[PDB]
RNA sequence: CGGUCCGGCCGGGAACUCAAAGGAGACUGCCAGUGAUAAACUGGAGGAAGGUGGGGAUGACGUCAAGUCAUCAUGGCCCUUACGACCAGGGCUACACACGUGCUACAAUGGCGCAUACAAAGAGAAGCGACCUCGCGAGAGCAAGCGGACCUCAUAAAGUGCGUCGUAGUCCGGAUUGGAGUCUGCAACUCGACUCCAUGAAGUCGGAAUCGCUAGUAAUCGUGGAUCAGAAUGCCACGGUG
């Protein structure tokens, strides 16, 4: 998928993950950064990942590490 | 040593007519002149859609023939160097001077 | 002096040199059998040496550039016959009959716009 | 049906290029946009000056613009008054130094661009299209034209249904490459739309 | 004949006989025979019980048959429980990798029905 | 095309020579050197802080007169339609209808 | 072929025995423009056919060809809305070309290991007139003797 | 020919291949038959080429209020603190289905392994990128030449020789999916290409019906290019066999 020379993460979301650890668990973290790889320092947080219209809150688990935030936010409605 | 001139022009009856001037000016002012060597013509081809919308099979095909001429003057005589320097060549002909 | 003849078929161009003595064939510094892996290609270069007799009468030094197997093989056939008339000129009559003097002007036709190939038109649909 | 551009098809046969300069793939894009821009200025500035053609050549790192005009006096001005102001901004547009030459168009009634532009300027003055065409044809033939054809398309005289009307006199062989055919277009921007003008002038073979 | 994952290899050539196991393709079969010191163009006949077990011990290194099937099935289930795009597509039986669904998707979808 | 869409490209060009020509290229080649810094660089992070329009891959090749994003040809810098118009007027040097 | 009355292209003879009839045969069998592999199947079949029939390679072919060679055929013609099959005597050149065409098509429809074997066994079956190829001449015969009134 | 590191590679040679400017040549001209002694056709000679030699470009008056106000231009209309404009994320890639155009198949005229002969036409400095080195590999590091008949992309593949499989859903066929990666790009979740390992669907030649093609054509086999940061089974172009 991506070259082994550094996984990607948005600085605005990375600083939001840093602010949430020290200040303690808050309300769902409203972010549009779907292109970021999940790091171990995220497990237990509630991240609100955009789908195009609404922010989908996804509880970060240990198995979710390595995967992208946009995988847990379906973009197209089908019924 | 040896002076190498490379000529490039899109028109053929313009390149060999400007080459005829360079060869004649050099052989008259006493120098050993090799060529006009006719190097291969690079034919750049372009196929464009002729309709402003749809109609795929209808097309206009054009080319850009880049003619080449190589003239090698063996004797770098001052009488030949200055004569070739003050030569009014055609504007649409590129001259590449190799030492 | 060497007896020369140029022969061409398709994009192949063959140069033929004739010198009397033996039945040797040298193609691009290689043997006749070593260059052509098909015997059908070997017999076409032998064809000009059937009507005009040769078993060990004259040698041939040949070089061919471009094309393919039958392209090269066909070009050499045209060169031998051109080098043969260079040597005699009375052989013309025998070489016209066999049709080896004729340059095969059949070239691969250009790809045309709107067509899948040179002539192959894409599948038509009514509805 | 659809005809081939009379000028385009005759390039290299009997018709010459409007751009004789040479360049590589590198600056061919940059020179072509510079050629547009320089033509854009001069067609806009010398609109009333009756400009028929514009030839651009690039000798080394310079630009040699050859303006073909029916009114050279107004293009030149008061002893190089107008030539100097043009050459100044042409050198600014092109980047490289400029040199402008003026070519005299003897019989303008035989130049396609000037005939088309006359018809266009006439339509915008509220003249009858039929009168404009008939005069263009008569003027051309009496001055030695071997043939002429003039076409005017769209909302003629202001009519709601667009028409395509044309007049032709003499010989107009559009298939002979040998034939000297001077073709040009012009657009008349009327109060009721755009009217296209197409002119063909046959000057003889070879 | 009988190797690791119960399967009974036919009496064909060594390289093709070993591809019968689930988890061993053309490359693995070549690497197993190269490590055990056996020829690729030799049949099961002449290959004594002393040459069979050395290949069984060689093939024992990589996950094969029933052990491999559950491993693939575990990685598929993992995606489904996670709730990711990849899992939801295994759950819906449709092209996971990104292939078009408007047409030609009959491998994953199954044969069509009105 | 739109005047705003034409303007957008001017912005993408101006920013392409400002950063991703003399500064961002220096931190991209740095994010490739195996010999120096295998963890503590922040170069991948500071590339994000730079404007998006600065990336050269973000620019679209548009017709130099009309602004058409499709049917472009680099040699002339125009769209297939304006290439035909200028070719037929003889404004394109050495270009003519070819046959073989 | 409405106005233009064309002749027939004269192909070069066989590189082995110099037969124009075998050169037509190799071309009929030939596929995807592979003459090299085409004559390779025709010579291997002839070698295995002449050996297993009592030599005379050119003659063993002729015996198999004489049984598949047709004398008459039907021609589709709509006169009054109705399609009538008119029996027409086939020319000698087309006689051989059809005979060869059915040998190649009958061998292709066979279940043997190789095309050189499929061809050889079809030429053997035709030499004794008991195959798919001879049946195609038989079906063409019954079709002609039936519509014998519209000749 | 003189000299051999056996490479046109170096003196040289302007013969030849080729390159690209100019020119000749084919016109039913000659002979014969047919035909109103005509037009023309048929056949023959000579000729590299024969009856517009092969291919292209070239599309009359007009027809369909045919297609394009989304290339652009433009009459009129409509919005003008919004139908304008900037930005992040998403969509154009959705999927019960139906139709059109293609690719790849169903195999021994074939699959696989090793050895090996012969093209053409293109592209290239914000580029083509050798050699060397590392990696099974996609690639990576290092770094020549070349704005190019010089250097690079780039090993043509069918074909040929030998060996294997032996009519088996198979050593056919590659879909689908699992795991691990590479590269471009701020960034490959939606939604890139490619590789490595594993997986091994359907399909054993297609109903009614229907398409292309008259010769270097069909059929088949590879090669290049435009657009393009990256993304071809499409398109445009090239020769090989035939
Ligand atoms: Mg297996
Ligand atoms: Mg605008
Ligand atoms: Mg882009
Ligand atoms: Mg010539
Ligand atoms: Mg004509
Ligand atoms: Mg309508
Ligand atoms: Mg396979
Ligand atoms: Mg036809």
């Amino acid at each position: 998928r991506s070259l082994k020379k550094g996984p990607f993460i948005d600085l605005h979301l990375l600083k939001k993950v840093e602010k949430a650890v020290e200040s303690g668990d808050k309300k769902p973290l409203r972010t549009w950064s779907r292109r970021s790889t999940i790091f171990p320092n995220m497990i237990g947080l509630t991240i609100a990942v955009h789908n195009g219209r609404q922010h989908v809150p996804v509880f970060v688990t240990d198995e979710m590490v390595g995967h992208k935030l946009g995988e847990f936010a379906p973009t197209r409605t089908y019924r | 040593q040896r002076i190498r001139i490379r000529l490039k022009a899109f028109d053929h009856r313009l390149i060999d007519q400007a080459t005829a001037e360079i060869v004649e000016t050099a052989k008259r002012t006493g120098a050993q002149v090799r060529g006009p060597i006719p190097l291969p013509t690079r034919k750049e081809r372009f196929t464009v859609l002729i309709s402003p919308h749809v109609n795929k099979d209808a097309r206009d095909q054009y080319e850009i023939r880049t003619h080449l001429r190589l003239v090698d003057i063996v004797e770098p005589t001052e009488k030949t160097v200055d004569a070739l320097m003050r030569l009014d060549l055609a504007a649409g002909v590129d001259v590449q001077i190799s030492l | 002096n060497q007896y020369y003849g140029t022969g061409r078929r398709k994009s192949s161009a063959a140069r033929v040199f004739i010198k009397p003595g033996n039945g040797k064939i040298v193609i691009n510094q290689r043997s006749l059998e070593q260059y052509f892996g098909r015997e059908t290609a070997r017999m076409v270069v032998r064809q000009p040496l059937e009507l005009v007799d040769m078993v060990e009468k004259l040698d041939l030094y040949i070089t061919v550039k471009g094309g393919g197997i039958s392209g090269q093989a066909g070009a050499i056939r045209h060169g031998i016959t051109r080098a043969l008339m260079e040597y005699d000129e009375s052989l013309r009559s025998e070489l016209r009959k066999a049709g080896f003097v004729t340059r095969d002007a059949r070239q691969v036709e250009r790809k045309k716009v709107g067509l899948r190939k040179a002539r192959r038109r894409p599948q038509f649909s009514k509805r | 049906g659809q005809k081939v551009h009379p000028n385009g098809i005759r390039l290299g046969i009997v018709k010459p290029w409007n751009s004789t300069w040479f360049a590589n793939t590198k600056e061919f894009a940059d020179n072509l946009d510079s050629d547009f821009k320089v033509r854009q200025y001069l067609t806009k500035e010398l609109a009333k000056a009756s400009v028929s053609r514009i030839v651009i050549e690039r000798p080394a790192k310079s630009i040699r613009v050859t303006i073909h005009t029916a009114r050279p006096g107004i293009v030149i001005g008061k002893k190089g008054e107008d030539v100097e102001k043009l050459r100044k901004v042409v050198a600014d547009i092109a980047g490289v130094p400029a040199q402008i030459n003026i070519a005299e168009v003897r019989k303008p009634e035989l130049d396609a661009k000037l005939v088309a532009d006359s018809i266009t300027s006439q339509l915008e003055r509220r003249v009858m299209f039929r009168r404009a065409m008939k005069r263009a044809v008569q003027n051309a033939m009496r001055l030695g034209a071997k043939g002429i054809k003039v076409e005017v398309s769209g909302r003629l005289g202001g009519a709601e249904i667009a028409r395509t009307e044309w007049y032709r006199e003499g010989r107009v062989p559009l298939h002979t490459l040998r034939a000297d055919i001077d073709y040009n277009t012009s657009e008349a921007h009327t109060t009721y739309g755009v009217i296209g003008v197409k002119v063909w002038i046959f000057k003889g073979e070879i | 004949a009988r190797i690791a994952g119960i399967n009974i290899p036919d009496h064909k050539h060594a390289v093709i006989a070993l591809t019968s196991i689930y988890g061993v393709g053309k490359t693995r079969s070549k690497a197993i025979l190269a490590a055990a010191g056996i020829a690729e163009d030799v049949k099961i006949s002449e290959l004594s019980e002393g040459q069979i077990d050395t290949l069984r011990d060689e093939v024992a290194k990589f996950v094969v048959e029933g052990d491999l099937r559950r491993e693939i099935s575990m990685s598929i289930k993992r995606l489904m429980d996670l709730g990711c795009y990849r899992g939801l597509r295994h759950r819906r039986g449709l092209p996971v990798r990104g292939q078009r669904t408007k047409t030609n998707a009959r491998t994953r979808k199954g044969p069509r029905k009105p | 095309a739109k005047q705003s869409m034409k303007a957008r490209e001017v912005k993408r060009v101006a920013l392409a020579d400002k950063y991703f020509a003399k500064r961002a290229e220096l931190k991209a080649i740095i994010s490739d050197v195996n010999a120096s810094d295998e963890d503590r660089w922040n170069a991948v992070l500071k590339l994000q802080t730079l404007p998006r329009d600065s990336s050269p891959s973000r620019q679209r090749n548009r017709c130099r007169q009309t602004g058409r994003p499709h049917g472009f040809l680099r040699k002339f810098g125009l769209s297939r339609i304006k290439v035909r118009e200028a070719a037929m007027r003889g404004e394109i040097p050495g270009l003519k209808k070819a046959s073989w | 072929p409405r106005r233009r009355v064309i002749g027939q292209r004269k192909i070069l003879p066989d590189p082995k025995f110099g037969s124009e009839l075998l050169a037509k045969f190799v071309n009929i069998l030939m596929v995807d423009g592979k003459k090299s592999t085409a004559e390779s199947i025709v010579y291997s079949a002839l070698e295995t056919l002449a050996q297993r029939s009592g030599k005379s390679e050119l003659e063993a072919f002729e015996v198999a060809l004489e049984n598949v060679r047709p004398t008459v055929e039907v021609k589709s013609r709509r006169v009054g809305g109705s399609t009538y099959q008119v029996p027409v005597e086939v020319r000698p050149v087309r006689r051989n070309a059809l005979a060869m065409r059915w040998i190649v098509e009958a061998a292709r429809k066979r279940g043997d290991k190789s095309m050189a074997l499929r061809l050889a066994n079809e030429l053997s079956d035709a030499a004794e007139n008991k195959g798919t190829a001879v049946k195609k001449r038989e079906d063409v015969h019954r079709m002609a003797e039936a519509n014998k009134a519209f000749a």
